[PDB]
């Protein structure tokens, strides 16, 4: 890319987000969705490969409908008030095509198809980005309105999803759809508590970020889009082996580790607005992300798993080192834990 | 109790630092005398709880604990110097440090006050356990043993963690003093009665109930022996800790919602006691015996009477210790023999004159042979029993006759008969393996001269 | 079929170093690492340990209770007062429900 | 929730009121271990990239443990600033509403009369 | 480093391109005397002469330079490969796959090298040149059908990123005639190459490898006598007008990119160790985790380079 | 006797685009590793 | 003291610490000093506090 | 040594003294703005 | 516009049943994609100008600018993908299972 592009792009993909956060007229609102949807696909399409362009061509249907979902939301408010902004007096129709529209941009539930398989056309890179720094996006947009959606509907898409991650990353062993179906998972504790204690919702997604960056940039280290691949971690580069074991448990609920915070205080809140029906479903079938977790986990590193000869020949050279970022987003990832109560 | 702790975490700095040669003495040293420390917790010259500060507490029933938490470290890093004497140097310091974790976490759990550092503590032990059993486990099972060890441990926690919080909302904190001095009287509602199950029951997994157990054998079987030590001796014992202490609330409930653990437990007792009597694999009878002897524990934490409380006490520590015996040994028998097959290795007195008297005495304790504190423990239990019913005596006297049996035919198929005729022949015995044993029966001797220490909350 | 080591024999330790004490291969670490053990294992928590879980007093107050009793029977006896009279919270603090 | 505050800062980090609130010591254990956790990102950083882990970047050892603990103390002020005024708005409210928190008042035990479930 | 900063700020390769600029890959059968061609032609135009990529090219490259155990090579023999074909074990297989990792090492050496300094490389023969082997050892029992596609899958899944020959200098001495020059050469085993593996070899030169590569690079076969003087080949190589071939789209802001990745060998051979079992290639946990330990532990490798004290390394305390 | 290391035949079923294999899912064959196709 | 004799005072160190951090919980839950009625007593002559 | 001589074989001074320096930095401001706070802190409330 | 704007509203619900059922050329949505966003400006325009609302008459403009590029972006994946497949057929696009 000409760096010139590369600046041009890469500036639209974070004014994207920034104009959504920053704006309060919804129409910059939608705009700052817009840049986001423009500046995502060149990145996505850098390799051409054929998948490639199946994954942008998706992503950018998928972004697109929505995003005239959106704009079909402001301009139904702009007739039901002159203002250009969601209000207590809003038609609740109007808030629920938000909702959904944003769950489609965010891939939340029964919108979670997308997803999975422009994560797997994607490089890790522009993974990451296409998970963390485009969720920020239209949570800033929900999370600013929370107070007048409706709690019926996040719950639903909040309990879909979280099934429908757990139960989709169970059968999956490509490593880049593993961490979407994660994702759609995570979401959507995030938008249970949204309605609720938006505040919560942005800590869920910190630590998600806290999580997966760190979890990524361990995936392609090796750049394995396999189990199969990230299980012969052992021989390409030992000492990654300890930290992907916590940060991958960390990513699930287990208790000494950062990431059960995040669930135990969704819980809290939850229980604390009564919801102990939705709240306790939501917690068991979050067991079940664990067990496909610590599958990985098993082939990683409690089991080595047989390598090629070819791979001695990886060893002798130098490896090229993992950034820094790895080990401060590592650490303060698996074990903040001690420090919770300042974190929320 | 920041000595029992403090100094322990120090001891990971000291495996990881010291020198691959010294790492082993270092470590087991030291922490000999982390368990001195831990005696210090014994002095309680009132009645009144040692509440040593706002996070920290110790009562009588969790200072038996804490100590045997303590002084089993020591022991499982002896238990394991062999197999793990085969490792990368990396590998031990690793292994080593897990261990250390155990009963830094372990300790603290039977030492907190807030029911929810119980489970944050208690559902972590997980990690350090699943570690253990899983990368160093000898047979092709153990990721699938570790699943099973992971998931009915899990699927129990969560209900515990919504109730939990749902009690702090109900009363506003979940400080173990106040509940206790607080008014929380469930009102047998339906939903009540879910909230006593929800709280008891990820505890009656991990203390393996009859409908739940299947995780202890398949665990313990592939397990290596310091995992099996700790799953035996301090891992299903945080169970019952769970349940004295969770049910100081849910107090009107258990008086009727309890008859459904009870009567698995007692029938339960007879049926796990009964299969050890023709189980092949002698790790694998250990378990069920295990399973049986910890069926009349929930018996007893769900009778509810003060003498159950206390023979609760009495048995959970004794139990502890006299099935690492039996692990332990079973486990020397392994590494020479090379098979967990009980058929095989007769005869080893023969050729093994010692470890034998540890195994005689180790089955004895096994069965309530009476001037133990085994047998003041099972004594106990069955009184209440046999108050709560009398027609109890009937069950917990089918498991009397049946523990006797698997018991001593442990002792008659394992160590007499005629000697197995060539086995890759059988090596003498280290002193360390005989001290390994030492060090678990003397405290037996030793606590069954004075068990009122042991004798728990109740009395 | 693949690659992989055979299975390695267990090494007769008591072949060489027949001091084996069952802690570790070369000689000198064995024995500084019973020497150690036995000590600290045995010497200094078995015996001083006993020795001071032994000596701790009175453990859990019932050194006391058996005086106090005494004292009790001591002064309720001789007074006539009843041993242990059957209500202990007294009747006259309880304001029972008048229904 | 806390936003929407009279007298928001709108983009501030601490605003000077959290200047009347004690500092936090600089030993607070919070700090400390926010230290120690970053002495390990700064050991697993060395070993990740194969180094010496103890005896390599011992520059970067301290940049960590103090870039750490240098965020600390200035976030610890801020969080410690933020549960403070959760009080100063909470109790005020109590008063403010007075009737809505009345405060009920607690017969002796002898005086209630709770029911006995024998455990036989 | 060089990446993207460095490319913004000058350090553009087509700014150090030049006349002799090149990639010449001479390839010939079992011995068509091609090293000491490309030593000359190399010297003659001023290039740089990367000798043939054997199964140590890599510990060389890498580290004290000194060759490796066999074992922490990957256990391969050219040796046992002749005295034993179609082995129980595969050495054969083992051997080329290893020998395809050295040249793919040895390539992205040279590549890096022309695109920073400037100057050209003479590489002999090239991982576009070595399928011929697998051809013939397929051809013949010594490889099996799938070892054949797990090659193929490792040639397809890295070769292509790598930009081609630009000219691939030819000398075709035929079979007789090359199994007369490895008998005189006193190599025993050599010695005991089937002369069929050598026709194979040679057809698969013919057969697949001139036509293949004459379309998308300038070819430049010459016969035993033709080579014997190089400087008549220098003189082709330079009337050469490299007109056609993919190398006349590689712009500064394409060539950066393409040097980013030969400048991370680990990436260059990321596809050398796919995780596809096949039984020869899998060295096995319990012998894979102590090959490593042990060629992990050796002087300077213990650490990355630079904080390894043993071979002499010092300010470890600072780096 | 050594911890049983998984062998090549575990390490297999991990291969293939889907876990649990369905009836009409296990036809499809794993992704090129590539990310690039063949058509 | 650092020819392997540093190795040696890690953990006895950490006692010490320990020791320390614990006779500080002492001293921040030290309210009802004296104040508990089963054990108020007037500060006998020549001591300011009952227990430390 | 090395055949390619480490990138790593000399230290990059630069990145020791920006690393030493700006941690020294830190430690200054750090314990200034504690004993400056606690001033405030004392003298805004009574003492 | 009590009726005037349930038509446009249905006519955006069309274009949206349209966009949402694929059939085999991918150009149909797209294009259809387009009928929503000129019956959004039709609206946007309608209410803002019988709302004597001039502030806000930027708005109806800034929806086309940004529909326009996004459409462009969309049309260079299909022509990226009648590149690679020679149609621009959806049933193509099904690699990525
Ligand atoms: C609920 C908690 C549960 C915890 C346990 C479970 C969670 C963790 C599990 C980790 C393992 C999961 C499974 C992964 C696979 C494991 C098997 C495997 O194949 O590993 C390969 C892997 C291969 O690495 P390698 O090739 O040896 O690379 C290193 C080089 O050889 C060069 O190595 P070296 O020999 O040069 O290294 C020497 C260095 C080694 O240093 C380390 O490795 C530090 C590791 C820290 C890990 C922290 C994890 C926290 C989890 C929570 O020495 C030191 O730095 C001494 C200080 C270390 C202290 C560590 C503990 C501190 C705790 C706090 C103590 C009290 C406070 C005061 C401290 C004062 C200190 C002066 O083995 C490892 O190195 C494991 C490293 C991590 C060990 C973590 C132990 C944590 C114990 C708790
Ligand atoms: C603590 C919680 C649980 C911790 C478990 C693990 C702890 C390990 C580390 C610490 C070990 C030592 C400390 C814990 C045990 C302490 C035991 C002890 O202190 O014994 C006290 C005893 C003196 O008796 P005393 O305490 O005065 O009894 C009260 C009478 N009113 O002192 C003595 O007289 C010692 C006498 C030694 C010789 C005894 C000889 C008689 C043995 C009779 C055996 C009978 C058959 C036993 C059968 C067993 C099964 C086969
Ligand atoms: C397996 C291990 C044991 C699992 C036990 C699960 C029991 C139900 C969840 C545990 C939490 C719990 O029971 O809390 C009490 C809660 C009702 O509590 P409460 O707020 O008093 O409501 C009564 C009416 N107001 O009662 C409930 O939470 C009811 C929850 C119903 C859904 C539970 C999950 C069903 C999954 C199918
Ligand atoms: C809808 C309800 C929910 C879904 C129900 C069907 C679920 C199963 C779908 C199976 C696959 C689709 C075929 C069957 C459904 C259908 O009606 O066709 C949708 C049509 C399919 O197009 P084609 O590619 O020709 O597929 C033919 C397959 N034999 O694709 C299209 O129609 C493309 C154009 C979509 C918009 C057409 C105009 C819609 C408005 C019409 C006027 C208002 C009608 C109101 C009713
Ligand atoms: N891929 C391969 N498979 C098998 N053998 C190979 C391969 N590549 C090179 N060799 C062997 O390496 C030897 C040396 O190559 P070459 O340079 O042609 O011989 P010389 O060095 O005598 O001129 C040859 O005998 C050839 O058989």
């Amino acid at each position: 890319m000409n760096p010139i592009t590369l600046a041009i792009i890469y500036f639209t993909i974070f004014l994207g987000p920034v104009i959504t956060m920053s704006s309060t007229n919804l129409m910059l609102m939608w705009v700052g969705l817009e840049f986001s949807l423009l500046a995502i696909i060149p990145m996505l399409i850098n390799k051409k490969n054929p998948r490639s362009t199946e994954a942008a061509t998706k992503y950018f249907v998928t972004q697109a409908t929505a995003s005239m979902i959106i704009l079909l939301a402001i301009v139904l408010n702009y007739k039901q008030l002159g203002t250009w902004m969601f209000q207590q007096q809003t038609n609740g129709l109007i808030l629920n095509m938000t909702l959904m529209a944003l769950s489609m941009k965010l891939g939340l539930a029964p919108f979670h198809f997308w997803l999975p398989e422009v994560t797997q056309g994607i490089p890790l890179h522009m993974g990451l980005i296409l998970l963390t720094w485009q969720k920020i996006a239209p949570l800033s947009i929900l999370i600013q309105i929370y107070p007048l959606l409706n709690s019926t509907i996040i719950l639903m898409l909040a309990i879909t999803s979280i099934f429908m991650g757990a139960w989709g990353g169970l059968n999956q062993t490509q490593m880049r759809k593993i961490m979407a179906y994660s994702s759609i998972a995570h979401m959507g504790w995030m938008l249970a508590i949204l309605p609720y204690n938006p505040s919560l919702t942005l800590l869920n997604l910190m630590i998600y970020i806290i999580l997966t960056a760190p979890m990524f940039m361990a995936l392609m280290l090796n750049n394995s889009m396999t189990i199969n691949s990230i299980s012969l971690l052992w021989n390409k580069t030992p000492a990654m082996l300890t930290m992907i074991s916590l940060m991958l448990l960390s990513l699930g609920g287990l208790p000494p580790l950062t990431g059960f915070l995040p669930k135990w205080i969704i819980i809290t809140e939850l229980m604390k607005n009564n919801c102990l029906i939705m709240a306790t479903l939501m917690a068991m079938m979050a067991l079940l992300n664990l067990f496909f977790y610590t599958r990985l986990i098993y082939s990683t590193s409690l089991t080595m798993f047989p390598t090629n000869n070819n791979s001695k020949m990886m060893t002798h050279q130098t490896k090229t080192k993992p950034n820094l970022m790895f080990s401060t987003l590592a650490i303060m990832s698996t074990m903040t834990l001690p420090l919770a109560p300042q974190l929320i | 109790m920041l000595k029992i702790i403090l100094p322990s975490l120090m001891l990971l700095p000291l495996t990881w630092l010291s020198s691959p040669k010294k790492t082993w003495t270092n470590v087991t040293s030291y922490s000999f005398l982390i368990s001195l420390t831990s005696l210090t917790l014994l002095w309680q010259t009132d009645e009144n709880y040692k509440n040593f500060s706002n996070m920290f507490s110790s009562d009588p029933l969790s200072t038996p604990l804490i100590i045997l938490t303590a002084w089993l470290l020591p022991l499982m890093l002896m238990a394991s110097q062999n197999h793990l004497k085969k490792d990368n140097n990396v590998l031990q310091k690793l292994y080593i440090s897990m261990l250390i974790s155990l009963q830094i976490l372990l300790i603290m759990t039977f030492s907190a006050t807030e029911l929810i550092m119980f489970y944050i503590l208690f559902e972590a032990t997980l990690i350090p356990t699943l570690i253990i059993i899983t990368r160093w486990g000898n047979q092709t099972e153990r990721l699938n043993a570790g699943i099973y060890f992971l998931f009915y441990t899990l699927i129990g926690s969560i209900p515990l963690l919504i109730a939990l919080i749902l009690i702090q909302n109900h009363v506003g904190t979940l400080n173990l003093m106040i509940l206790s001095f607080t008014t929380h009287t469930l009102d047998a509602s339906w939903s009540n009665n879910l909230l006593w199950l929800a709280c008891m029951m990820a505890f009656l997994i991990k203390m393996p109930l009859y409908g739940v157990h299947l995780w202890l054998p398949k665990a313990h079987v592939e397990a290596p022996i310091a995992g099996s030590m700790i799953l035996a001796a301090i891992l299903l014992k945080l169970g019952s800790y769970g349940m004295i202490r969770i049910s100081i609330i849910l107090d009107p409930l258990t008086k009727y919602m309890a008859y459904p653990f009870i009567l698995l437990s007692l029938w339960g007792m007879i049926m796990t006691s009964s299969i050890c009597l023709r189980q092949t694999d002698l790790k694998s009878l250990i378990a069920y015996s295990s399973v049986s002897h910890m069926a009349l524990v929930i018996a007893s934490i769900m009778i509810q009477t003060p003498w159950s409380f206390m023979g609760a006490t009495m048995l959970m520590i004794a139990h502890g210790l006299t099935s690492s015996l039996l692990f332990c040994l079973a486990n020397s028998n392994y590494e020479r023999i090379h098979s967990r097959t009980m058929i095989m290795a007769r005869g080893l007195q023969m050729v093994f004159p010692l470890m034998a008297t540890w195994w005689l005495m180790a089955s004895l304790a096994n069965l309530a042979l009476p001037p133990s504190i085994n047998l003041m423990g099972e004594l106990f239990i069955t009184m209440s029993l046999f108050s709560w019913s009398n027609f109890t005596i009937i069950l917990m006297g089918i498991n009397i006759i049946i523990t006797g049996m698997y018991s001593m035919y442990m002792i008659i198929t394992t160590q007499r008969g005629k000697l197995t005729n060539h086995m890759i022949n059988l090596q003498p015995s280290h002193t360390r393996e005989l001290t390994l044993m030492a060090l678990h029966m003397i405290p037996l001797i030793l606590l069954t001269t004075s068990p009122k220490l042991i004798t728990g909350l109740t009395m | 079929q693949w690659q992989e080591d055979p299975e390695p024999e267990d090494e007769n330790v008591y072949a060489k170093n027949p001091d084996f004490h069952g802690y570790d291969s070369d000689p000198v670490v064995d024995v500084w690492n019973m020497r150690a053990v036995f000590f600290f294992g045995f010497s200094i928590v078995l015996v001083f340990g006993t020795t001071f879980v032994a000596y701790v007093p009175d453990y859990r107050m019932q050194e006391w209770a058996r005086r106090e009793a005494e004292r009790l029977v001591k002064y309720r006896e001789v007074n006539g007062l009843p041993i242990m009279e059957s209500n202990y919270f007294d009747p006259s603090k309880i304001q029972l429900p008048e229904d | 929730m806390m936003n929407g505050r009279p007298g928001h800062e709108p983009l501030k980090f601490l605003p000077d009121e959290a200047r009347s609130l004690p500092p936090p010591k600089l030993n607070d254990p919070r700090l400390v271990y926010m230290g120690l956790l970053g002495y390990c990102t700064g050991l697993m950083d060395n070993m990740l990239r194969m180094r010496p882990v103890m005896r390599a970047g011992l520059h970067r050892q301290l940049l960590f443990v103090t870039s750490f603990v240098f965020a600390g103390y200035f976030y610890l002020k801020r969080q410690n600033y933020l549960y403070a005024v959760k009080d100063h708005d909470m109790f005020g409210y109590i008063k403010l509403h007075p009737e809505d928190f009345p405060e009920k008042e607690k017969k002796t035990y002898a005086e209630i009369l709770e029911p006995f479930h024998p455990v036989r | 480093r060089y990446g993207l900063l460095a490319a913004i700020l000058g350090d553009k390769t087509t700014k150090k391109l030049h006349e002799y600029s090149r990639v010449i890959t001479v390839d010939g059968n079992i011995c068509s005397g091609k090293n000491k061609l490309a030593k000359e032609i190399a010297q003659q135009l001023g290039m740089k002469h990367y000798p043939e990529a054997g199964i140590q090219y890599s510990s060389t490259t890498t580290g004290d330079g000194r060759p490796l155990d066999i074992e922490f090579s990957g256990s391969c023999s050219l040796e046992k490969f002749y005295d034993d074909p179609k082995s129980n074990d595969g050495n054969s297989y083992r051997l080329q796959s290893w020998l395809y990792a050295s040249r793919l090492l040895q390539y992205a050496d040279a590549l890096e090298h022309l695109l920073s300094t400037g100057q050209g490389v003479v590489l002999e023969r090239s991982i576009y040149s070595d399928f011929v082997f697998l051809e013939a050892m397929y051809n013949q029992g010594y490889i099996r059908k799938q070892c054949v596609d797990h090659y193929n899958e490792i040639k397809r899944l890295t070769l292509p990123e790598y930009l081609p020959p630009h000219a691939v200098i030819y000398i075709d001495v035929p079979v007789p005639e090359v199994q007369s020059r490895i008998q005189k050469k006193g190599d025993p085993h050599e010695m005991k190459v089937t002369s069929a593996y050598l026709q194979d070899i040679e057809n698969a030169y013919k057969k697949t490898f001139l036509p293949k590569m004459s379309e998308m690079c300038e070819v430049l076969v010459y016969d035993s006598w033709e080579a014997e003087d190089p400087t008549k080949v220098v003189e082709d190589i330079e009337y050469l007008k490299y007109n056609k071939g993919p190398w006349l789209k590689q712009d500064d802001w394409t060539f950066h990119y393409l040097r980013m990745l030969v400048q991370d060998k680990t990436e260059v051979l990321n596809y050398t160790t796919i995780p596809v079992y096949l039984p020869e290639i899998t060295i096995g946990a319990h012998q894979g985790s102590r090959i490593y330990n042990s060629f992990r532990e050796l002087p300077g490798r213990k650490y990355a380079p630079g904080y390894n004290a043993e071979v002499g390394d010092k300010w470890i305390w600072l780096k | 006797a050594r911890q049983w290391q998984p062998d090549i035949e575990w390490a297999e079923q991990f291969s293939g685009a889907v876990m649990y294999p369905s009836k009409e899912t296990a036809h499809w064959k794993p992704p090129p590793w590539n990310d690039v196709d063949i058509l | 003291l650092l020819r392997e004799h540093w190795v040696h005072i890690l953990v006895p160190a950490g006692f010490v610490f320990g020791c320390y951090l614990d006779r500080k919980d002492d001293e921040k839950l030290t309210a009802f000093r004296n104040k508990s009625m089963l054990f108020q007593r007037e500060l006998r002559p020549n001591e300011e506090v009952t227990w430390k | 040594f090395y055949v390619r001589e480490p990138v790593n074989a000399k230290p990059n001074w630069l990145a020791v003294g920006l690393s030493v320096g700006a941690s020294v930095f830190m430690w200054i401001y750090l314990i200034q703005t504690h004993n400056e706070d606690v001033l405030e802190y004392k003298r805004r409330n009574g003492l | 516009m009590p009726s005037t704007f349930f038509n446009l509203t249905m006519a955006f619900s069309l274009s949206l049943l349209g966009t949402l059922m694929f059939r085999s050329h991918l150009m149909s949505t797209l294009l259809c994609l387009e009928g929503m966003v000129l019956s959004l400006f039709i609206m946007t325009s309608v209410t803002s100008l019988n709302s004597n609302s001039m502030s806000s008459m930027p708005i109806p403009i800034t929806i086309l600018v940004f529909a326009a590029c996004e459409a462009a972006v969309g049309l260079a994946l299909l022509v990226k993908v009648s590149n690679t497949y020679g149609t621009d057929y959806v049933q193509n696009l099904n690699l990525l299972q």
